[PDB]
RNA sequence: AUGUUUGCUUGGAAGCUGUAGUCAUUAAAAA
RNA sequence: CUAAAGAUAGCGUGAAAGCUCAAAAA
RNA sequence: UUUUUUUUUUUUUU
C-alpha cells in the first residue's frame, strides 16, 4: 500500500536500487568532509599552499569570509538575550 | 519627536511615459544607462504600478534623446550628452510639483494602489 | 572649458564697489554678468558688475 | 599538567595598620586582564561578589582565575569600649592591592587575527568595574607582531594595483614614449 | 549552458601564477610568511650622552637614556621616545612585549654601530613609559642566553576549539642560547592537529625542536626535557584535580617595604 | 579653570576608558578613507533665480576652500530644451558638500512654486467643512462637539500661506512660500487637531500614524 | 496588487472543511467550500490521505490564487530511516542512518518544484545531507556496523501511532518526577 | 572584498578582446542586449582599460554570436540564445499558477 | 531569496517567549 | 543589468503577514 | 532664524 519509500502518486511501483556503475560518479565523493575556514585561510592570506591552490577552494574561502564579516557585524549589533550567538564569536 | 514635513519628488513621481533612445558606446552615455536601471529597479515599480517607461538601442552614431511625459499633457525632450539627472529635474520641477498639488489637493498621499 | 579658464575665489575691489553699490540704494547690478550680440547663443566674456536699467 | 590549586586561608592574627608598598614591576598576563590604577583596600566579599557576577555574566563554558585573595587582617573597636582598653578584636579581611597589580584575567586568546577592525571584549569587566573601589583599566595582551600582519600586504597590494591601472591608463593614451 | 564558467575555468590557472608571484616577491625580502627563516633586527640612531646631564632633563627632553655595557668600554646613548616606545608597546591594548628583549637593535652613534640586545628596562606599571633601558653586546662565537616568544595565529584551525574546548598556551617564551650572528625569529606553535582527550592533550617541545635553525647556532636550554615540557594544553573546564599549595609559595600581603618577609610569618601559628 | 577635579586627581578620570564595544547603536564607522584621495574641482548649472541671493552668501560667507560663481544671462508644440539658448548660473567648488546646500534650492523654490504640507482627518463625525467664504475656517471634532474657528490663525499667515480643505472635508491642505511659516502653521493646526490615542478622533500629519492602545 | 504570502499543509486528495485549514482561511475569507474542490480537483494524481503535501496561497486584493508542491524534506527523511521522531540535542545524539543512494532518489524526487528549478542535483544533494546532519541522522557509503537492523522490521504504516505513543511516553515518564 | 588581499572572481579581468554580433529581428537577445550595455559602460571602462570591446548589429538572420580574444592568446567562440532571468520567472510563474501535478519523467528514477 | 513551518520541549513555536545544532546555491553536452 | 544577501541584527502580529538593517551594486 | 515657546515645535548648520 503505502509503504513506498520514493514515490507519492497513486497507482506507481517504487523505486528500486541499482549498482553503483549505474549512479553518477560524484554521487560517491559528497562522504568526505570539506575544508573549513582556517584550513582555508592558511593557503590565501598566509600563503602556505598557494601552489597548490584551486577555483573551488578560492570560492568557497570567499563565501565564508562574508558569512564571518555578516556575522561579526550581528555579534556586535546584538541586544537581546536570546541564545543565537556561537561561544567563540563572543571571544573577540 | 521631529516630524519631517517636506520631502523631495522622485525624478520618476506624477511621470505618465518615459523614453530613451541611445547608442552604446557613445561618449558621455552614463546618464542613459542610469536612467534605464532606474526606471527597471524594484523600488518604481512598486511605488509608481502605472508608468510607461521604454528604452531603444541606436545602430548608428547618432545623439542620445530622453523624452518625459507628464500626467498633466505636459511634455519634455532632453539630451543625455549635455544634461544630468540632477539638472533634468529643474528644468520641469514647476509642472511635476503643479500635478503634486493638484493631485494633493484632490486626494490624500496615504493612498495605496 | 568656460568654467576652468576663469578667475576662482573672492574679490577685495569688487567687494567695495559692491557695497558701495548696495549703499547707494543700487538693486539693478548683477555680479558677473556676461554680454554678447543679439544673435550669440555662447558668451565669451563676464562683466564685473553690470547694470541694464 | 594542570591542577586545581587550593586558596590560601585567613590569617587570625593581629597586624599594625601600616602602609601600601608600592608594586616593583608591570605585570604581563596573556589574554584579557583587568588591573587596579591606585591602591586601595579590597574585602574577601566584593571579591566573591566580583567573581560571581564574572561567572554569570562569562558562562559555564569559559574559565577565569583570580590573581588577589583576602588574607590581612584588620581589628575594631567593639560598641562599648572605653578610650582604650586596648586593641578590639578582628573585624575582617582585607588584601592589599597596590597600584598596577591585576585582580582578574581571562588566559583566552583573540582567534580572529585578520580582524584588526573589531575591538575586544569587556563586558564582563565592565559590570564589575562600577563595583570596585578602585578605578579599573581593561587589557588585552597577545602574541600577535607587526611583521605578521595582514593589513600592510593588503596595502602594499592596492599601491601595486593603482599604479598598475595609472601605467596602463598613460600608455593607452600615448602621450608619452614606451620602455 | 554558461560561458562565464568556461572563461572564468580558462583564466585561472592565469590568476593562480598573480598569487604565486605576489608571495615570491614578498618573501624576496630576505635576501612563507610563517617561516622560520625570516630576519627581526631592527636599526636606529642615537644621540650622545652630555656631559652634567641628569637623567630627567633628558626624559624631560623627550628622550630615553640608555647605557651599552659587556665586552667593550661603558658608552652612554639617548634614544627618542617615540622610536623607542614605538618598537616597545607593539600593541593597540597591550603593555610592554615579550619580542622587545628578543631583538638585535643596531644602534648608530657617532661613526659607530654596536649590535645590542636589550636586558634591562624600567618601565612605569599603569603607563607605558620607559625610564631606563640598558643594553648588552653580542659577539658571534659567545653563548648568548635570550627568550623567544611564541605565537599560536593558528588558532581557528584547531578541531579542540572547534568543538568547544578550552585552549590555553602555558609557555609564552622559550629559552635559547644564541651562537649565531643573528637571533632566531619568533616560534610558531601549530596547533592545526590537535585532538581532545578524556584525561587531557598537550603538546612539547620535540615537535618544535624542528623549527630550529638548520646550521646548529641555536639550542634549548638542556634543563629542558623536550618529552615532558609541554608548551600548550587542551582539557574541559571544571574537570580537573584538586592540588595542595606549593610550598614555594609567598604571600603578598605580608612584605614589608625593604622587600622582606613580616616577622609574622616566622611564627608557628602562621598557615601558609 | 584652574581647580582639578577629585575624579581626575584621585581616579584619574578613568570611566571614560570602562566602555564595552557591543550593544553599540550604530556600527563602527569605516576607517576606508585613509591617505591617497585626489580632490578634482566640480561644477553645477543652476536655474537663474539663485542670482536673488547675492554676493553676500558666495563671497562674503567664509568657506575652508573657495567658492565661485558666475551668472549666464542670455536675452530671450514639445518642450524640446538644449545647452544653449537660455540663461542659468554656474557654481563651482572642490568641495561637493557645498554645491548641495539647501538654501540654493530654497532660493528657487520660494519664488517658483513654494512649499506645501496636509493633514488627514480620521473618527466617526469628523467633519472639516467652510463657512460662507475664507477666512473662515470651522472644524468639527466629534458628534456632539462644539466646532473650533480657526480664523485667528489665517488672519495671522494672511498673505504667507493658504489653507485649502476638499469637498469631503477629511483633507487639510496648506500652500505657501515660506518654508518656516508653512511648517508654523502646520503644527499650529496640529497643535489643537490632535487625535486621541483611544478614540482615535482628530487629525494627523501624513506618513506619521499615531498607534492605538486598549486598556487592561 | 497582492497582501501577502501564506502557506498551508493539507492533504492531497482528500480534503474536506477542518479548524486546520479554517486557521488560515478564515481570517482572510476565502470560501472553503470553493477552495476544497478546486484543490481536489488539482491532486487526483495523488494517494489519499498519505501524504503532507504543501500549498502557498498568494492572496490577491480580490481573487486568489495558489499552488503545490511535495512535502518537506524531513518527511522523506524519517520515513527512509524508519524513525519516528528526529534527536534531542543533535550533533551529540544519533538516532537513524541514510546511505547515499536514498539521498540520490530522495533528491531526483524532490526536483520537480518551483524554487528548486535550475538548480542541480548535487544542490539538492548537499541541501539533504546538510538537513540531515540538522536532524542527527548519520550519513555514509553503506549501513554502519551499529545499525544493521535499520528497524527494517518495523513497518511505516504505523508512524502516527508510533509518534503519538512517544509523545505520550515522554510526558509520562517526566511527569511522575 | 574587506579584510582581504585579492579581488573577487570576473572573467572581465583577463581578457584582451571582445566582440558581440546580434540580429534585431531575431528573438532572444534580451541576453546579448543587456551584454553590450554592461560591456560598453563606463564603469567598465575605469576598472579595465585593457580591455577592447566592439559590438556589431547583423542585418541577416542568424543566432547571437560572441567572440573574445584571451590575454594570452588563445581564441574562442560562443552563441547566446536564451531567455533572461525576469522571463525565466514569468515563464515559472505562469506554469505555478496552474498547479497540475502529474507524473513527470524527471521524477522517475535512472535506469539504463 | 530558497530548501524549510529543518529538529526536541510546548495546546501551538514562523529567523524574532526556552534550548541544542549552526552547513546548503555557481557541476556534468568537465575525460 | 551585473554582483551580493546572517538561520536572522533591530520593529511588528494571536499562530501569521509586512517593514528595516548587514552583505552587494553605484 | 520666526513673540513659535508652562514638559509642545519649524527653518538653516552659523
Amino acid at each position: 500500500g503505502a509503504d513506498h519509500v520514493f514515490n507519492i502518486f497513486k497507482d506507481l511501483p517504487d523505486h528500486k536500487i541499482l549498482e553503483d556503475k549505474h549512479y553518477p560518479a560524484w554521487l560517491f565523493t559528497l562522504d568526505k568532509p570539506e575544508k573549513t575556514y582556517g584550513e582555508l585561510a592558511m593557503t590565501f592570506l598566509y600563503g602556505v599552499g598557494i601552489e597548490n591552490a584551486t577555483l573551488d577552494e578560492y570560492l568557497r574561502f570567499t563565501r565564508l569570509h562574508t558569512k564571518n564579516l555578516i556575522k561579526l557585524n550581528n555579534m556586535r549589533l546584538k541586544k537581546s538575550k536570546r541564545s543565537s550567538v556561537k561561544p567563540l564569536f563572543w571571544d573577540a | 519627536p521631529k516630524y519631517d514635513l517636506f520631502k523631495p519628488l522622485d525624478f520618476l513621481a506624477c511621470v505618465k511615459s518615459v523614453h530613451v533612445a541611445y547608442h552604446p558606446g557613445r561618449p558621455r552615455s552614463e546618464v542613459c544607462r542610469q536612467l534605464i536601471h532606474h526606471m527597471k529597479s524594484d523600488s518604481v515599480r512598486k511605488r509608481f504600478p502605472s508608468l510607461q517607461a521604454s528604452y531603444q538601442l541606436l545602430g548608428y552614431n547618432a545623439p542620445s534623446t530622453i523624452k518625459i511625459e507628464l500626467i498633466n499633457g505636459k511634455k519634455h525632450e532632453f539630451q543625455a550628452e549635455h544634461f544630468s539627472l540632477r539638472e533634468m529635474q529643474m528644468r520641469f520641477d514647476t509642472d511635476q510639483f503643479e500635478a503634486y498639488l493638484e493631485y494633493m489637493k484632490s486626494q490624500s498621499v496615504e493612498a495605496k494602489p | 572649458i568656460l568654467i576652468n579658464a576663469q578667475p576662482q575665489g573672492n574679490e577685495l575691489l569688487q567687494l567695495d564697489v559692491d557695497a558701495a553699490l548696495k549703499r547707494l540704494h543700487i538693486t539693478d547690478a548683477l555680479i558677473n554678468c556676461s554680454a554678447g550680440r543679439q544673435w550669440d547663443e555662447q558668451h565669451c566674456w563676464f562683466a564685473g558688475h553690470l547694470v541694464r536699467s | 599538567p594542570p591542577f586545581r590549586f587550593k586558596a590560601p586561608q585567613e590569617v587570625r592574627i593581629k597586624v599594625p595598620i601600616g602602609r601600601i608598598p608600592p608594586a616593583v614591576g608591570p605585570e604581563i598576563r596573556l589574554g584579557k586582564s583587568i588591573v587596579a590604577v591606585a591602591p586601595h583596600r579590597v574585602t574577601a566579599e566584593q571579591l566573591e561578589d566580583a567573581r560571581r557576577v564574572l561567572r554569570r555574566v562569562l558562562g559555564r563554558s569559559k574559565e577565569v582565575h583570580q590573581n588577589v585573595h583576602a588574607t590581612y587582617a584588620v581589628t575594631r573597636k567593639p560598641e562599648g569600649t572605653k578610650m582604650g582598653q586596648g586593641k578590639g578584636s578582628i573585624d575582617r579581611f582585607v588584601a592589599r592591592v597596590p597600584a598596577g597589580r591585576i585582580l582578574f584575567h581571562i588566559p583566552q586568546i583573540n582567534p580572529f587575527h585578520p580582524f584588526p577592525e573589531v575591538e575586544p571584549n569587556f563586558a564582563a569587566f565592565k559590570a564589575i568595574a562600577p563595583r570596585l573601589p578602585v578605578p579599573v583599566v581593561f587589557r588585552e595582551q597577545n602574541n600577535f607582531f607587526q611583521m605578521h600582519s595582514v593589513k600592510d600586504l593588503i596595502r602594499k597590494r592596492q599601491a601595486e594595483e593603482r599604479e598598475n591601472r595609472e601605467k596602463t591608463a598613460r600608455d593607452k593614451l600615448g602621450g608619452f614614449h614606451t620602455d | 549552458k554558461n560561458f562565464k564558467t568556461d572563461l572564468i575555468r580558462m583564466q585561472w590557472p592565469a590568476m593562480r601564477d598573480e598569487m604565486v608571484r605576489f608571495f615570491q616577491s614578498q618573501n624576496a625580502i630576505a635576501f612563507g610568511v610563517l617561516g622560520a627563516g625570516r630576519s627581526s633586527a631592527v636599526d636606529v640612531a642615537c644621540k650622545p650622552w652630555k656631559r652634567f646631564v641628569r637623567k630627567e632633563d633628558i626624559q624631560r627632553a623627550g628622550y630615553v637614556p640608555c647605557i651599552v655595557e659587556k665586552y667593550g668600554i661603558e658608552r652612554r646613548l639617548a634614544i627618542h621616545r617615540d622610536t623607542l616606545e614605538a618598537l616597545a608597546f607593539d600593541e593597540q591594548h597591550g603593555h610592554l612585549s615579550y619580542l622587545f628583549q628578543a631583538r638585535l637593535f643596531r644602534l648608530r652613534i657617532g661613526n659607530w654601530i654596536e649590535e645590542c640586545i636589550p636586558t634591562f628596562v624600567q618601565a612605569d606599571p599603569v603607563a607605558r613609559r620607559l625610564y631606563f633601558v640598558k643594553f648588552e653586546r653580542h659577539v658571534a662565537g659567545k653563548i648568548s642566553e635570550v627568550d623567544i616568544p611564541t605565537t599560536m595565529v593558528g588558532l581557528l584551525a584547531c578541531p579542540a576549539y572547534q568543538r568547544g574546548y578550552h585552549v590555553e598556551l602555558v609557555m609564552p617564551t622559550i629559552r635559547c642560547q644564541c651562537v649565531g650572528a643573528e637571533i632566531p625569529p619568533p616560534f610558531f606553535v601549530d596547533v592545526s592537529r590537535l585532538h581532545y582527550s578524556p584525561p587531557y592533550t598537550a603538546i612539547t617541545l620535540q615537535d618544535l625542536q624542528h623549527l630550529l635553525p638548520a646550521d646548529g647556532s641555536a639550542r634549548f636550554h638542556p634543563s629542558y626535557d623536550a618529552a615532558t615540557q609541554e608548551v600548550a594544553w587542551a582539557y574541559e573546564v571544571g574537570s580537573l584535580p584538586d592540588a595542595p599549595l606549593p610550598a614555594d609559595y609567598v604571600d603578598p600581603n605580608f612584605v614589608d617595604r625593604k622587600g622582606q618577609k613580616m616577622d609574622v610569618c616566622f611564627r608557628n601559628h602562621f598557615p601558609n | 579653570g584652574g581647580s582639578y577635579g577629585y575624579d581626575a586627581f584621585f581616579r584619574g578620570a578613568a570611566e571614560v576608558l570602562n566602555g564595552s564595544n557591543i550593544q553599540l547603536p550604530h556600527l563602527p564607522e569605516n576607517e576606508e578613507q585613509k591617505e591617497g584621495k585626489v580632490y578634482q574641482l566640480h561644477s553645477v548649472r543652476f536655474p537663474p533665480q539663485v542670482r536673488r541671493l547675492g554676493a553676500n552668501y558666495f563671497f562674503r560667507r567664509q568657506r575652508a576652500v573657495p567658492l565661485t560663481y558666475y551668472h549666464h544671462l542670455v536675452e530671450a508644440g514639445v518642450h524640446a530644451q538644449t545647452g544653449r539658448g537660455q540663461a542659468l548660473c554656474f557654481v563651482a567648488s572642490a568641495n561637493p558638500g557645498y554645491l548641495q546646500s539647501k538654501e540654493l534650492e530654497n532660493a528657487v523654490f520660494e519664488s517658483t512654486r513654494g512649499f506645501a504640507c496636509q493633514l488627514i482627518l480620521e473618527g466617526r463625525g469628523v467633519k472639516a467643512y467652510f463657512d460662507p467664504e475664507w477666512p473662515n475656517l470651522m472644524v468639527r471634532l466629534g458628534v456632539g462637539v462644539k466646532p473650533l474657528a480657526l480664523r485667528r490663525l489665517a488672519e495671522q499667515y494672511a498673505t504667507r500661506a493658504k489653507i485649502f480643505v476638499d469637498k469631503r472635508g477629511l483633507l487639510l491642505t496648506v500652500h505657501g512660500y515660506d518654508k518656516c511659516a508653512v511648517g508654523t502653521l502646520a503644527m499650529s493646526l496640529f497643535n489643537h487637531l490632535q487625535a486621541n490615542p483611544y478614540t482615535m478622533k482628530g487629525a494627523h500629519v501624513a506618513m506619521h500614524p499615531i498607534k492605538k492602545k486598549v486598556t487592561r | 496588487s497582492v497582501v501577502g504570502r501564506f502557506r498551508l499543509i493539507v492533504p492531497a486528495a482528500t480534503a474536506k472543511p477542518s479548524p486546520a485549514i479554517g486557521q488560515t482561511l478564515g481570517p482572510l475569507g476565502i470560501n472553503m467550500m470553493q477552495f476544497c474542490k478546486e484543490f481536489n480537483a488539482r491532486t487526483a494524481n495523488v494517494r489519499p490521505e498519505v501524504p503532507l503535501q504543501v500549498t502557498i496561497v498568494p492572496l490577491t486584493d480580490r481573487s486568489y490564487k495558489f499552488s503545490i508542491r511535495a512535502p518537506s524534506n524531513i518527511w522523506f527523511l524519517l520515513r527512509t530511516a524508519r524513525c519516528p521522531m528526529g534527536s534531542e540535542s543533535p550533533g551529540h545524539q544519533s538516532v537513524g542512518n541514510v546511505t547515499l543512494k536514498e539521498i540520490y532518489h530522495i533528491a531526483r524526487c524532490k526536483s520537480m518544484d518551483w524554487p528548486l528549478i535550475g538548480m542541480s542535483l548535487r544542490g539538492i544533494c548537499r541541501s539533504l545531507i546538510g538537513t540531515a546532519r540538522a536532524s542527527g541522522i548519520e550519513i555514509s557509503k553503506e549501513i554502519l556496523p551499529a545499525y544493521h537492523k535499520r528497524d527494517y522490521t518495523d513497518v511505516q504504516a504505523l508512524d502516527s501511532m508510533r509518534k503519538d505513543m512517544r509523545q505520550r511516553k515522554k510526558a509520562a515518564k517526566r511527569a511522575a518526577t | 572584498m574587506r579584510n582581504a588581499i585579492f579581488p573577487r572572481i570576473d572573467f572581465l579581468r583577463y581578457l584582451k578582446k571582445i566582440h558581440v554580433s546580434y540580429c534585431p529581428t531575431r528573438p532572444k537577445t534580451e541576453i546579448a542586449k543587456q551584454l553590450i550595455m554592461r560591456v560598453t559602460s563606463e564603469s567598465v571602462k575605469k576598472k579595465f582599460p585593457h580591455l577592447q570591446a566592439s559590438w556589431e548589429m547583423l542585418a541577416y538572420d542568424a543566432p547571437a554570436t560572441v567572440e573574445v580574444e584571451l590575454l594570452d592568446g588563445r581564441r574562442v567562440r560562443r552563441i547566446i540564445d536564451g531567455y533572461s532571468k525576469a522571463e525565466k520567472k514569468k515563464i515559472v510563474d505562469d506554469w505555478r499558477f496552474t498547479a497540475n501535478m502529474e507524473p513527470w519523467p524527471e521524477v522517475l528514477g535512472p535506469q539504463p
